[PDB]
């Protein structure tokens, strides 16, 4: 069905009404989400069907029909904008400087934004719109809140 | 079965709602690809 470019929510029919399980990027023919929001299940789109084609619970990605197209990087200096799409709401931008996650294998953006969990899978974008990563895997701080890692794919070749 | 809905194009708004703070936090991933807080 519909494949044009942009923000698209990951809806359910299985609990009660409609519900959003996540967010996703659709670019260049590939649809890009979190790996917890649909666990690998295939995907809908009108009467057409999305297949996986590359996931991996640590990097917590996922990519329909073909391989992961996303690779655009943090600069490490400059504000980004959580294109948040909250259920039942609006895709809103929301603009932040990120901080960063310093780990055993190098360091990573991260966004300080609160959302319900069905907002997992919505892009971070540069001054460009260019899509550097997907907000929805972090961590649970002092106050109860969350702060997500900028998680980003390979390009291969 | 799940399914995706357009729910717009990808694109920088100027003016948009500035918030949030920039943490530096050490943190752990397991191969679950769950973050943890290293103290
Ligand atoms: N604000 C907020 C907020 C709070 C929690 C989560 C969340 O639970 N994410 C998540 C769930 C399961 C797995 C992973 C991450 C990676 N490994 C499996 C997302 C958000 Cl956006």
């Amino acid at each position: 069905g519909e494949t044009t470019d942009g923000v698209y929510r990951v809806m359910t029919r299985r609990l009660l009404g409609s519900t959003q399980v996540g967010v996703g990027v659709m670019q260049e023919g590939v649809f890009h989400t979190m790996w917890h929001v649909t666990k690998g299940a295939a995907l809908r789109s009108g009467e057409g069907r999305l297949d996986p084609y590359w996931g991996d619970v640590k990097q917590d990605l996922v990519s329909y029909c073909g391989p992961w197209k996303l690779d655009a990087a943090w600069d490490g200096l400059s504000e980004v904008q959580l294109l948040a799409v909250p259920p039942g709401e609006r895709a809103k931008n929301i603009q932040t400087l990120p901080g960063i996650f310093k780990t055993k294998d190098g360091d990573i953006g991260a966004v300080a934004l609160d959302y319900p969990a069905g907002t997992s899978g919505s892009p971070i974008l540069d001054k460009c719109g260019r899509v550097i990563g997907l907000y929805g895997n972090g961590v649970v701080i002092k106050n109860g809140s969350y702060v997500s890692a900028i998680t980003q794919g390979k390009r291969e070749v | 079965d799940m399914y995706i809905e357009r729910a717009g194009d990808i694109t920088w708004e100027k003016d948009a709602e500035v918030t949030g703070n920039s943490p530096r936090l050490d943190v752990a991933l397991d191969e679950s690809g769950d973050f943890s807080l290293v103290e």
